[PDB]
């Protein structure tokens, strides 16, 4: 691998810098540039440094090159919801370009203070069928998974990119409500 | 005063036919080939590698390559437009100069029908002055159409190109400061227009010798004095002619570095 | 018009062959095919500098081919597709000209998935969850969930919808589908998310929620012989209407 | 549009029946299209080897035609050249000096 991004995944909190690292090998790359990855849609150009250069900014974003060191680095401040996503450095010599596995960026958003709890909630349709939410629970709570293979329990959701409003932790269970989510770690100010 | 230079020559003879041929020079000692077909270099000596390795030179030679498919294809494209430009020949000298604690130097000129045409200068390319109209045009596209590949050229010249001619300069070190003793002969021809003697010293290395014809301790004005020329050896040949009355007291004085201080004197009989 | 390529999504049999086009940036001569695999990154396959492939080297195998006869339109051809080969593949394409060197343009991509049967292909079933009146008691908030269950393969998109509009506030899914029986290899998936509204919004009965997943499955040009629908790509979604 | 100039001359001094080589250096001609034939009794030598094509700062081509050779007394050795701006093929004989 003559580009290597070590640290598959990364958590930065929405308003703080997000350092994505990189390391090639080749001492003939000549150019240097990062793209993002949406799921489902494919990378994009983001920014690029000539070996030349040993710094670029554009906006929020900047690309460090250090040549002595063979490291690149890219710098998003401040870091928003949008910008969650995979980013990958590509380094190239003429027409070979080497791409690296990638970065898992994820951007934690900003919420208010928490009311952890949890509801039974009844299906539209069909009124048997029930399901529990654990919510509003703090940002460092941790979702363990189901011991029973006839109850399903979700792991702490991701809040949509494009979320303004009513930003809040949740996970799922379903098959009793209260004893539900007794595998995880549930605080003691936890409603019922 | 030491540099590295590539020449590359190019001939465009019709819409569908184009040749280049390419080299490699540590001033004027060859050093590398280039093989056409497979796109490669060749390396001339044992040392000519430098302190690059066979995956930074690989990627050179793809550098390369792509240079060849982008230059080729848009000469060929823009050339498409009028056929009695055909036959044309484009030839690019481009390397590095350096220099006793200044910062190096890098070049890179361009020739249109052995016309100087471009040049590349600080992060800009210069068309030559009065000789070109083409020189505008061409300058123009490569600084607003190809920034992109002007600064891998502004690189490559000014940062591959002195790391590579430094660990060339050490690796063949004894190569190409090596001293090689010239072989040195007389003969005689008539004089077509009187005799004319030939003084020969042939095989000697570096390039810079001198022969004199000699009267015992005067040195003689030659009649013809020869341009230094090349044999295949990396080495050299060089030859003064001295038109005499038929039939003595003349010499020939071969001075050469190699020789250190004494210098090869023939005599004629 | 960017980079594209076709098909979107393909779903195959192992054994049967597999073409995949990418039509590039016009003026373009450098074309990159690459492959994403579940659990990687970004792998090079072949690229294009002009009608010509000068790196053939990412190819995993035999089978493998590609073709940039224009060179304009590529195409990468799978002969006797088989499990490992389930991925998205991945095109680009780039110029010389212009100030970045080798910016490349992706295209949208080709998910890639070949199973032992198509017998196994199933669509969700959507189900909606109206709030709880104990949560629009404590908090004045209303958080609706909409569950898909017992589909295969793993990929879904998921979108809520009130009144006619796609909305994203409130709006949270889960990263990655949760398998209903972890233990089997044929393992059917779910996949959860959540609409957290005002009381006040939720208490009105002309407001219409839906929940709505896009299956990607088996195409209309399938070979289908079962005593069950076609389990083909499609919209399969759920409703609610506002309490009071 | 530059004329070639042609130099004939041998590697070491020309003994009667000793391997020696005959150079024919090429110099100053444009455009870079030329035939160089190193011809022994008028009859075209065919183990011809020669240096890579270059240029000189005014850019004008250059190249140097060499072969192995063992001189005799009456072999008579040429090296011929065909360029655009030459009107016939130039023949400039090599001088074995006696
Ligand atoms: C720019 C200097 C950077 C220095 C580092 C490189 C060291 C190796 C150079 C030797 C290869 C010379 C061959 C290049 C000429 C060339 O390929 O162009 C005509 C072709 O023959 C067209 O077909
Ligand atoms: C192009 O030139 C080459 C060499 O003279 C020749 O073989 C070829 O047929 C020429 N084609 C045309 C169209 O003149
Ligand atoms: C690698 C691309 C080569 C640069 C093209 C120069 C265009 C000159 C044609 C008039
Ligand atoms: C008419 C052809 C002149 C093209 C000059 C080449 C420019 C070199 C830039 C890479
Ligand atoms: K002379
Ligand atoms: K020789
Ligand atoms: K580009």
């Amino acid at each position: 691998q003559q580009v290597k991004q070590n640290s598959p995944s990364l958590s930065v909190q929405e308003g703080r810098i997000s350092i994505l690292n990189c390391d090639y090998t080749n001492s003939m790359f000549d150019y240097f540039l990062w793209y993002k990855k949406y799921p489902a849609e494919g990378p994009t150009f983001l920014i690029s440094i000539s070996s030349i250069k040993d710094k670029n900014e554009d906006g929020r974003f900047t690309v460090f090159l250090n040549k002595s060191a063979k490291h690149l680095s890219l710098h998003i401040v401040p870091s928003q919801p949008g910008d969650s996503a995979v980013y990958f450095c590509a380094a190239s010599v003429g027409d070979k370009i080497i791409f690296g596995k990638g970065t898992r960026l994820h951007i934690l958003p900003n919420m208010q203070n928490p009311d952890p709890a949890v509801y039974q909630l009844r299906d539209s349709k069909s009124s048997d069928k029930s399901v529990c939410l654990f919510t509003d629970f703090d940002s460092q709570t941790n979702v363990s998974q189901s011991k029973d293979s006839d109850v399903y329990i979700t792991d702490k959701c991701v809040l949509d990119m494009r979320s303004m409003d009513f930003k809040s932790n949740s996970a799922v269970a379903w098959s009793a409500c209260a004893n539900a989510f007794n595998n995880s770690i549930i605080p003691e100010d936890t409603f019922f | 005063h030491v540099s590295f230079h590539v020449i590359q020559i190019f001939s465009f003879v019709n819409q569908s036919w184009a040749r280049g041929q390419g080299s490699g020079w540590l001033d004027e000692l060859q050093t590398h080939g280039w093989d056409s077909e497979s796109g490669t270099i060749i390396f001339l000596h044992n040392w000519s590698k430098g302190n690059f390795s066979n995956e930074e030179l690989s990627d050179l030679e793809l550098l390369f390559r792509f240079y060849l498919f982008g230059l080729t294809r848009e000469i060929q494209d823009h050339a498409s437009q009028d056929y009695s430009k055909y036959p044309f020949e484009v030839q690019v000298k481009a390397g590095c100069e350096l220099h006793s604690g200044k910062s190096p130097e890098g070049f890179f000129q361009v020739a249109f029908n052995g016309l100087d045409l471009l040049s590349f200068q600080n992060t800009t390319w210069v068309p030559s002055p009065g000789c070109g109209s083409l020189a505008q045009s061409v300058c123009h596209l490569l600084n607003h159409q190809y920034e992109g590949v002007t600064e891998t050229v502004y690189n490559l010249i000014r940062s591959t190109c002195p790391r590579f001619l430094l660990g060339l300069l050490d690796a063949g070190k004894m190569y190409v400061h090596r001293q090689v003793r010239p072989e040195a002969w007389l003969s005689s021809r008539p004089s077509l227009g009187q005799l004319l003697l030939v003084c020969h010293a042939s095989g000697f290395y570096p390039k810079p010798v001198w022969v004199t014809w000699m009267r015992n301790e005067q040195e003689q004005l030659g009649t013809k004095h020869g341009d230094i020329l090349p044999n295949a050896d990396g080495t050299w040949y060089l030859q003064v002619i001295l038109e005499v009355a038929s039939e003595a007291g003349l010499s020939c004085r071969v001075r050469h570095s190699s020789l250190g201080g004494q210098d090869i004197i023939l005599y004629w009989g | 018009a960017g980079v594209s390529q076709s098909p979107s999504n393909k779903v195959t049999e192992k054994g049967k062959d597999v073409e995949l086009r990418c039509d590039p940036i016009s003026g373009h001569t450098a074309l990159y095919w690459y492959r994403q695999s579940l659990g990687q990154g970004l792998e090079f396959l072949i690229y294009f500098q002009g009608n010509s492939a000068p790196d053939k080297s990412g190819l995993p195998s035999d089978r493998f081919s590609a073709e940039r006869t224009g060179g304009s339109v590529s195409t990468l051809t799978i002969q006797r597709t088989q499990q490992e080969d389930s991925a998205v593949y991945l095109c680009a394409s780039s110029s010389y000209r212009g100030p970045r060197m080798n910016e490349q343009f992706f295209g949208p991509g080709t998910r890639l998935t070949v199973l032992e049967d198509l017998k196994n292909v199933f669509p969700p079933e959507v189900a909606v969850f109206e709030p709880s009146e104990a949560e629009i008691s404590h908090t004045q908030k209303a958080t609706l969930v909409c569950l898909a269950t017992g589909f295969y393969p793993d990929h879904v998109e998921l979108s809520w919808w009130v009144n006619g509009k796609e909305v994203h506030s409130g709006v949270c899914t889960d990263p990655q589908p949760l398998k209903e029986q972890p233990a089997l290899n044929d393992s059917r998936y779910a996949l959860s998310s959540r609409l957290r509204v005002s009381a006040t919004f939720w208490q009105n009965p002309r407001n219409h929620f839906r929940c709505q997943v896009q299956f990607y499955g088996l195409s209309e040009n399938d070979e289908w012989t079962q005593d069950r629908a076609k389990p083909v790509t499609q919209i399969v979604s759920a409703e609610a209407w506002g309490r009071a | 549009q530059r004329t070639p100039k042609i130099q004939v001359y041998s590697r070491h001094p020309a003994e009667n029946g000793k391997s020696n080589f005959l150079n024919c250096y090429v110099s100053g001609f444009h455009p870079s299209d030329i035939e160089v034939d190193l011809l022994k009794n008028g009859e075209r030598i065919e183990k011809v080897e020669h240096s890579d094509l270059s240029f000189s700062k005014d850019w004008s081509f250059y190249l140097l035609y060499y072969t192995e050779f063992t001189p005799t007394e009456k072999d008579e050795y040429a090296c011929r050249v065909n360029h655009v701006t030459l009107s016939q093929p130039k023949i400039v004989k090599w001088d074995r000096d006696m």
